[PDB]
RNA sequence: GUUUAUUAAAAACACAGCACUGUGCAAACACGAAAGUGGACGUAUACGGUGUGACGCCUGCCCGGUGCCGGAAGGUUAAU
């Protein structure tokens, strides 16, 4: 599957590469998420001669909005009140929408699929580290505090 | 029914010719699979009931081509 | 309280009733009934699929709340009732906002006890709480298999399922058959054994008692003819062949578990 | 009523939140017109042998003169509080108010 | 109780009961080229199959053959 790329991907190369990947990896993951184009010679004309620097522009208007959701989101005073019991003992778990309701309200309007959790349930009341993956290149170090009721 | 919508593959019949050449009628069923295909020209998925040969055709002609062939053929999708 | 009846007539000689005076001797709560048509063991093709099912008494399906959704609203139990649909007794409960529902009855549930579902419940028999909140080792019943789906494990007369472990997102359940199954800990599960425990003590006594239950007579296979059953035939009582179902498959010991989707959940098979 | 001696063993990682628990057990004892005589936190104390795969715990002693309903109610707390490891509701004849030998 | 309508109404079948066994539920199983349906709006004290046939005292030895069940190293072995 000779396929052209529209962003840098993990173990095959960067933008403007014509990599032979397996058919399942091209059809199911890369192409629907806009990360590839099935490399017709009419598409090499559409990309490699014409849009070598124009599709390289579009990858750089996205990184400006990628570094901006890091610099203003350094506050780390995230207060979420949940019902609980005593010395831990959580009633209702904190998911990824729950973290994406306060940082949505205090920060950037971000979707729920951008929260990275090592726990995922977040039962024990208190502070917990919450990494972000708003895009697959730029990360953040934010800690969310769980508050009882 | 077991019809690939891309290639029109259809269950033909044959025989189970054994070692003593006895013939019992069997059916060669196609390798159909329901599959969703990302249509960038509509920004959605289309669920085609397509054989595994027919997915090779979509990866060669492009998905935006075969969906025009099915309109000109007269089958919904 | 089992009652060995007295031999006034042959057929009452061996009847053992199970007389529970606590059950409500009236009509059931009519907004929680619906039509429950019989089938005879006959599918949409009309053929008998499951044998030995027919007749019996007409029954009305009591809509029992297995999913048990009313979180944090404390319920009181109005009365226990008989259910012809199942082997356990059922408890008409009454919530604070006026909604009446049926539940399966736990063992220590009597007319007037309180219950409550949710996360903030009290750990005591009758309450429904997710199995990441029930302690390890307790005996629960009416256990779900998927979160919010509905109780499916330990739903019979006197059964119970223990919670032998809890490791992350799964809990390990010692099922009533002895099988160790991993179920998600977000699956809700009512505390305590399910009530009617002495249901297995009953003895029907006479041939038409099983006919009242929709259990038609079961002809054994060696009495049939060689066209009917694989066991049939012989000039006398001859059975010179291995015990097979009427469709030919072995019976005494051949394992017929063909599900490979759910073998990752089964920790240990039964003995 | 019936003089008692309740000593329990909190997990040592929960030692920072043990005085949170004290303010509710003693509240439930005095909430039933019940005396308290002594209440002596023994701190992180080394176990003689590892229970529950660890070697330390945070002991609490508490003498209590309560009715037996709010003590049986308290025994169910140590059962389903997962922070406390062991408990020992032990009965005594008289209200002992002199402090422990293992405070010194 | 039932049974060969029309040469057999029995000691035959059934039966309550007993046991082995399968089946964790989208169950096993069955009817279906499939969807689906019965099982069952039931959840192992549940369901299917097989044997025996209330009750009472009981059910002794044999795993060599044939079955089924478990073992997984070796040996042999298919397409590929
Ligand atoms: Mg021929
Ligand atoms: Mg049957
Ligand atoms: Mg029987
Ligand atoms: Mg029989
Ligand atoms: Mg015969
Ligand atoms: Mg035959
Ligand atoms: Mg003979
Ligand atoms: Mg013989
Ligand atoms: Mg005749
Ligand atoms: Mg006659
Ligand atoms: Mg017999
Ligand atoms: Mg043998
Ligand atoms: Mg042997
Ligand atoms: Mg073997």
């Amino acid at each position: 599957m000779q396929v052209i790329l529209l962003d840098k991907v993990a173990n095959l190369g960067s933008l403007g590469d014509q990599v032979n990947v397996k058919a399942g990896y091209a059809r199911n993951f890369l192409v629907p998420q806009g990360k590839a184009v099935p490399a017709t010679k009419k598409n090499i004309e559409f990309f490699e001669a014409r849009r070598a620097e124009l599709e390289a522009k579009l990858a750089e208007v996205l990184a400006a909005a990628n570094a901006r959701a890091e610099k203003i989101n350094a506050l780390e005073t995230v207060t979420i009140a949940s019902k609980a019991g005593d010395e831990g003992k959580l009633f209702g778990s904190i998911g990824t929408r729950d973290i994406a309701d306060a940082v949505t309200a205090a920060g950037v309007e971000v979707a729920k699929s951008e929260v990275r959790l090592p726990n995922g349930v977040l039962r024990t009341t208190g502070e917990h580290e919450v990494s972000f993956q708003v895009h697959s290149e730029v990360f953040a170090k934010v800690i969310v505090n769980v508050v009882a009721e | 029914s077991r019809v690939c919508q891309v290639t029109g593959k259809r269950p033909v019949t044959g025989n189970n010719r054994s070692h003593a050449l006895n013939a019992t009628k069997r059916r060669f069923l196609p390798n159909l699979h329901s599959h969703r295909f990302w249509v960038e020209s509509e920004k959605r998925f289309v669920t085609l009931r397509v054989s595994a040969k027919g997915m090779r055709v979509i990866d060669k002609k492009g998905i935006d081509t075969v969906l025009a062939e099915l309109r000109a053929r007269g089958e919904k999708y | 309280a089992v009652v060995k009846c007295k031999p006034t007539s042959p057929g009452r000689r061996h009847v053992v009733k199970v007389v529970n005076p606590e059950l409500h001797k009236g009509k059931p709560f009519a907004p929680l009934l619906e039509k429950n048509s019989k089938s005879g063991g006959r599918n949409n093709n009309g053929r008998i699929t499951t044998r030995h099912i027919g007749g019996g008494h007409k029954q009305a399906y009591r809509i029992v709340d297995f999913k048990r959704n009313k979180d944090g609203i404390p319920a009181v139990v109005e009365r226990l009732e008989y259910d012809p649909n199942r082997s356990a007794n059922i408890a008409l409960v009454l919530y604070k906002d006026g909604e009446r529902r049926y539940i399966l009855a736990p063992k220590g549930l009597k007319a007037g006890d309180q219950i409550q579902s949710g996360v903030d419940a009290a750990i005591k028999p009758g309450n429904t709480l997710p199995m990441r909140n029930i302690p390890v080792g307790s005996t629960v019943h009416n256990v779900e298999m998927k979160p919010g789906k509905g109780g499916q494990l330990a739903r019979s007369a006197g059964t119970y399922v223990q919670i032998v472990a809890r490791d992350g997102a799964y809990v390990t359940l010692r099922l009533r058959s002895g099988e160790m199954r991993k179920v998600e800990a977000d699956c809700r599960a009512t505390l305590g054994e399910v009530g009617n425990a002495e249901h297995m003590l009953r003895v029907l006594g006479k041939a038409g008692a099983a006919r009242w239950r929709g259990v038609r007579p079961t002809v054994r296979g060696t009495a049939m003819n060689p066209v009917d059953h694989p066991h049939g035939g012989g000039e006398g009582r001859n059975f010179g062949k291995h015990p097979v179902t009427p469709w030919g498959v072995q019976t005494k010991g051949k394992k017929t578990r063909s599900n490979k989707r759910t073998d990752k959940f089964i920790v240990r098979r039964r003995s | 009523m019936r003089h008692y001696e309740i000593v329990f063993m909190v997990h040592p990682d929960q030692s920072e939140q043990v005085p949170g628990m004290i303010e509710r057990y003693t509240a439930a004892i005095t909430g039933a017109e019940g005396k308290i005589h002594r209440l002596e936190d023994w701190g992180r104390r080394q176990l003689a042998y590892p229970i529950n795969k660890l070697h330390k715990a945070h002991y609490v002693l508490m003498n209590v003169e309560a009715p037996q309903e709010v003590i049986d109610e308290l025994e169910t707390t140590f059962r389903f509080n997962d922070a406390v490891i062991r408990s020992m509701v032990m009965r005594t004849k008289h209200a002992v108010t002199e402090a422990s030998p293992m405070v010194k």
